[PDB]
DNA sequence: CGTCTGCCCGCTATGAGCGTTGCATTTATCAGGGTTCTGGTCCACAGTAT
DNA sequence: ATACTGTGGACCAGAACCCTGATAAATGCAACGCTCATAGCGGGCAGACG
């Protein structure tokens, strides 16, 4: 399921960082030139694809969704703490002098007793952070964690011990807020990374929550796990009786007492069941009464990507400002109505966009998301309050 | 199984399948022995086991782990080899890999004694002091799982404690600090330390692989012995001095507490059918109770090295 | 791994290991009743053979599936129809292991995704949306959820077919109809006579003929 | 009212009311067989009608009942013999009632 | 001042999740035989006193 | 130079774990009943019409 990656260990600058294998194996922590070169991507364009039909020029400019990304000034804070807070997870949980081998003879304590606060030695401590990201639908939180995360390894084997450390992983929440099928999300995106079976004697034995709870974050630590991440913890508002508050008591004893960190993601509609927060927003046109510079970097980034034979190079302020007039911020909506343009284009033959038919694609193709693009842009907080997720 | 720990430093095997079984929480002694080994009908024993080949394999991916290094250096073969013989050898060697629990055994002696000499768990208070302190863990060693004495060969005693191996016959069982040590006053005798820690380095040592002298050696190696104590009356032997010696150096109690008590009017003796022709191999005590009452200037492995030269 | 050494070692600044594929295309399309919208379908996924077998790998790749939705607007009855609509398009059965009533919802929905690339299936069709307003299972955000859940697993692109009376099911939340207009929203309208000032050239040639 | 709570907790030893007090005596017969030990209890035993019922009550009295042990000596033939023996003589199913069940001893 | 139109609301049906249960399978228990290990034994061998 | 005795070696069987068989008791699991959330229907009861 993932590939296996042989550790290498190289020689860290920092003092507390001595002797972990776990963190002295890991890719060397990047600067500011690497924060934001290691991220970008955008479509080749070769010029020998823009003579050919409409259907191979049509078929290979949907690509553009999947395959361009732009790092904006967040995505170099969000890397900076992901990394501090995935390398200073390790420093409690020593492999060589004893350290998580008093965490692993604790945790038989909690299987057994089915108590979370069974402590058998008392020096051995937590370090591991939270934290908590917030923002608009489309603002781009897993994409931009998909690729944040992707410059680490997962599954790292280190053989001088016979430990199968997993970086990182990720789970999303249970539909409604059940309490079973999130112990079961974790196993079952467990074993399609190392190719075991974990969900299959962990919950087919017929345990109870407080098992399932224990065998969780005992099997955590087995494998040095370094970060876990839920998606949509949004889904916890519509929790049976009682589970909107055990679950969010237990996110926080798995990270102050177990020592794994935790990283949670919802949107807005998730600030009422409450952990450092970021709080993310879509891009404003005007910062100091001047355009916003990632603006205009976005969009004429983006605008180099066009298989259009008669395209304009240069792009027009009127063009831009419609643009942003009919996308409203969401960087989803923009590339998404970049697209569709550019599709509608093709198929008419016309193949240079216009304001007009950037208006025409908007109000024949986006009839769903309507209006809470209009409430954003009325920006009156009574019709903000209803949909919009700001 | 996905995570099998490496063995620590001179470590029982069975220590660590109990550790493996802790780490993950299978409290289940069905379900860990079904996902360690495969089959519901395996013993847990404690000195020679059995189903090694199914743990070497476990550790197959850390290079430095075979099957031969398990059995010699994490199973108390080491206390068996030099005296059994060449041909028992390298046959029990054969069978620990396989599936076979009951031939492995009928092969070595005592192990086909079919008694499970004290099968209680033993522990030692200091060791386990300095386990916590280097290592972070408690994990039973060869040290105190010997033979026959039930003591520690540095420190003084072995604190026993309720609860065995056959109490539960599927089970691995994992030593909690928790149950650190019971301070009540304990003594050892002098001599039976001293032979603690003179049979001790026969377990770490590479050259008691290799060194198994056969029967006519071990009985000619004895009989020119006796020849040069010059105790030995022409084919006999004094029966007396060899008895003051033993006494002299291992005092009446020891003796009956290592069940060796001497029978000097009895003709059939463990002492006695040493000298006469070897019949079958004697345990590693009773050759260490006569080298040490003979000659104490060489060590075992000089007394290996020795009896596998002429 | 030489890429790991290489930057392990300093000579290569910056390495890309794995990634993730994100959220699966989805499209929407409304229409009222009467219109075509699933002769229409019937007749453009004709074209592609359903069942293809490779012979160097050992997948029979289901190129398309439809199945409908349940009438009571339940969502243990739209995660079994897949099984029901998989074994009618190849022969082995599925109901019998993996349609069991142990097993929830969720469990339901992450074993429907591992059959859905051990055959490289290609577009899933959920016909007539409009039944799961209103049911008695559970509430209005239990599967307003429960779709955003289930395009988020599966990974294949998924097709909605309804009725103009669920569009107010999609357009609840900036969630739900980023995700059903995922590639595009598609609204059906009858033929009118003219349009403009002119006649329509599309009445008469289906007249006509 | 004792009875119940040696039911729930299992123990035949814990009484609840100190004024409850227990009259009873216990012998037992041995004697070579061909002595004629069975028919001689017979015997003594048929003056007594068994199951007399009584009527300002509403208990059936059972004057004596006689059970025999199993030939495996087991632990649930012996106490499953009593109920065969009860209904036997009093029309009911208490080896039904009881017996089925998933009991320990 | 009675009623008859909206509002209450008691009630029937339905489905998903959880708790409960009986059967087949597994586990344990005991009797009988056996075959090689061993436990001691008798006899030959050799060294010796008359 | 010849009988008496201590001792090692070949050797009968006792027996103890292993195997086989039948019989009784303890679980795992597939099937069934209990509980709660949710939507709706139509009859009976408080305000307005005559
Ligand atoms: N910074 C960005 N640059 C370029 N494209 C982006 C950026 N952020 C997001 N996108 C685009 O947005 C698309 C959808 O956004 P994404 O999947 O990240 O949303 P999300 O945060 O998971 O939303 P939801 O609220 O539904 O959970 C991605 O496929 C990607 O192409
Ligand atoms: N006192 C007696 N007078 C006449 N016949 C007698 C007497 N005692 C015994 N018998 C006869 O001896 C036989 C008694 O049989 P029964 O089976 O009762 O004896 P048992 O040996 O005591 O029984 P059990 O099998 O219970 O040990 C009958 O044939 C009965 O007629
Ligand atoms: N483009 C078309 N040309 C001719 N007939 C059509 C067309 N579209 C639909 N129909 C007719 O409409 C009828 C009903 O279509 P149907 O498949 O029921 O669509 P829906 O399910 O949306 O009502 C079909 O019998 C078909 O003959
Ligand atoms: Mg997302
Ligand atoms: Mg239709
Ligand atoms: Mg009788
Ligand atoms: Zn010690």
């Amino acid at each position: 399921g993932a590939t296996r990656i042989q550790a290498v260990y190289r020689d860290t600058g920092v003092e507390a960082y001595r002797d972990n294998p776990f963190i002295e194996a890991l890719p060397p922590l990047q600067e500011s030139v690497n924060s934001a070169a290691s991220l970008k991507s955008s479509l080749q364009l070769t010029s020998s694809d823009l003579q050919k039909s409409r259907v191979i020029r049509a078929h290979t400019i949907c690509r553009i969704p999947d395959d361009y990304f732009q790092p904006l000034g967040t995505h170099l804070l969000l890397s900076e703490r992901i990394s501090v807070m995935i390398r200073g997870g390790y420093v409690g949980r020593n492999p060589k002098t004893g350290d998580l081998q008093k965490h692993l003879q604790n945790g038989y304590e909690r299987v057994q007793t089915g108590e979370l606060e069974t402590f058998r030695f008392e020096e051995a401590r937590s370090t591991a952070q939270s934290l908590l990201l917030i923002g608009c639908s489309g603002s781009g939180k897993t994409t931009s964690l998909h690729r944040i995360l992707a410059t680490y390894p997962q599954v790292i084997y280190h053989r001088e011990l016979n430990v199968e450390q997993v970086v990182y992983l990720k789970i999303d929440c249970s539909h409604n807020g059940s309490l079973k099928e999130i112990c079961l999300n974790f196993f079952r995106a467990l074993d399609r990374a190392l190719g075991s079976n974990y969900e299959r004697r962990y919950g087919l034995k017929r345990h109870g929550i407080e098992t399932m709870l224990a065998l969780m974050s005992q099997i955590a630590n087995a494998h040095a796990l370094g970060l876990l991440v839920i998606d949509e913890i949004q889904h916890l508002s519509r929790s049976r009786s009682g589970g909107s508050q055990e679950m969010l008591n237990f996110f926080v004893t798995m990270v102050n007492i177990i020592g794994v960190p935790v990283m949670l993601i919802g949107t807005p509609k998730a600030r009422e069941i409450f952990f450092g927060a970021i709080f993310w927003d879509p891009i404003q046109q005007t910062q100091r009464g001047k355009p916003n510079q990632e603006w205009i970097a976005f969009t004429d980034n983006l605008w180099q990507l066009q298989l259009l034979q008669r395209k304009d190079a240069l792009l027009s302020d009127e063009v831009r400002d419609v643009w942003y007039e009919l996308s409203q911020g969401v960087m989803d909506i923009v590339v998404k109505l970049f697209v569709l343009a550019q599709l509608r284009a093709l198929a008419l033959g016309n193949e240079r966009i216009t304001a007009g038919l950037l208006r025409q694609v908007y109000q024949d193709e986006l009839k769903p998301v309507h209006p809470m693009l209009e409430a954003l842009r009325s920006g009156i907080p009574e019709r903000i309050a209803r949909y919009s997720d700001l | 199984m996905r995570n099998f720990p490496v063995p620590y430093s001179n470590e029982l095997i069975y220590s660590t399948i109990a550790r493996a079984g802790v780490y993950q929480g299978i409290v289940s002694p069905k379900q860990l022995l079904d996902e360690v080994y495969g089959n519901r009908k395996v013993v847990a024993t404690l000195g020679l086991p059995s189903h090694l080949g199914v743990i070497a394999r476990h550790l197959h991916q850390t290079g430095r782990y075979a099957v031969q290094q398990l059995i010699y250096e994490h199973t108390l073969f080491p206390l068996y080899a030099p005296f059994v013989g060449k041909e028992r050898r390298d046959e029990a060697i054969r069978l620990m890999e396989y599936q076979a629990q009951g031939a492995v055994h009928l092969m070595l002696g005592v192990a086909a004694s079919r008694v499970k000499s004290d099968n209680r768990f033993r522990y030692c208070p200091d060791c386990v002091a300095l386990q916590l302190n280097r290592y972070g863990e408690a994990f039973w060693q060869r040290d105190w799982y010997l033979p026959a004495l039930p003591y520690c060969p540095k420190h003084g005693a072995l604190v026993f404690f309720d609860r065995a191996v056959d109490d539960h016959r599927h089970q691995f069982w994992a030593l909690g600090h928790t149950e650190l040590l019971s301070d009540y006053p304990k003594d050892s005798l002098s001599q039976l330390t001293a032979l603690a820690a003179y049979i001790a380095p026969l377990l770490d040592a590479p050259r008691a692989q290799e060194l198994s002298p056969s029967l006519e050696q071990w009985t000619l190696f004895y009989q020119r012995l006796a020849q040069d104590l010059g105790l030995t009356k022409s084919k006999h032997i004094r029966h007396d001095l060899v008895a003051e010696r033993v006494r002299q150096t291992f005092s009446d109690e020891a003796l009956e507490k290592l069940d060796l008590k001497l029978a000097e009017n009895k003709d059939t003796c463990w002492l006695k059918s040493i000298f006469r022709k070897h019949r079958k191999a004697f345990s590693y005590l009773q050759h260490s109770i006569v080298w040490q009452a003979l000659l104490p200037k060489l060590t075992v492995i000089e007394a290996l090295q020795q009896a596998s030269a002429l | 791994q030489n890429g790991y050494e290489r930057v392990q070692t300093g000579e290569l600044e910056t390495f890309r290991f794995e990634e993730a594929r994100s959220t699966a295309q989805s499209l929407l399309l409304i229409g009222c009743s009467g219109s075509g919208k699933t002769t229409s379908l019937h007749r453009i996924l004709a074209t592609y053979p359903q069942v293809i077998y490779h012979r160097e790998l050992n997948v029979e790749q289901v190129v398309y599936l439809k199945i409908d939705c349940s009438h009571n607007g339940s969502l243990k009855e739209i995660c079994l129809n897949f099984f029901r609509a998989l074994d009618r398009a190849l022969g082995s059965n599925y109901e019998r292991r993996y349609g069991l009533k142990r097993h929830g919802i969720e469990t339901m929905l992450a074993l429907m995704s591992q059959i859905a690339n051990a055959h490289a299936l290609g577009l899933l069709v959920i016909d007539e949306i409009q039944h799961l307003s209103r049911s008695r299972s559970g509430g209005s955000q239990e599967m307003l959820n429960f779709f955003v859940t289930m395009v988020n697993i599966i990974g294949v692109p998924v097709m909605l077919i309804g009725t103009p009376k669920a569009r107010e099911i999609f357009e609840a939340d900036l969630r739900s109809a980023r995700r059903g207009a995922g590639f595009g929203a598609i609204f059906w309208d009858p033929i009118q006579q003219t349009q403009r000032g002119k006649p329509n050239q599309e009445w008469i040639a289906f007249t006509d003929n």
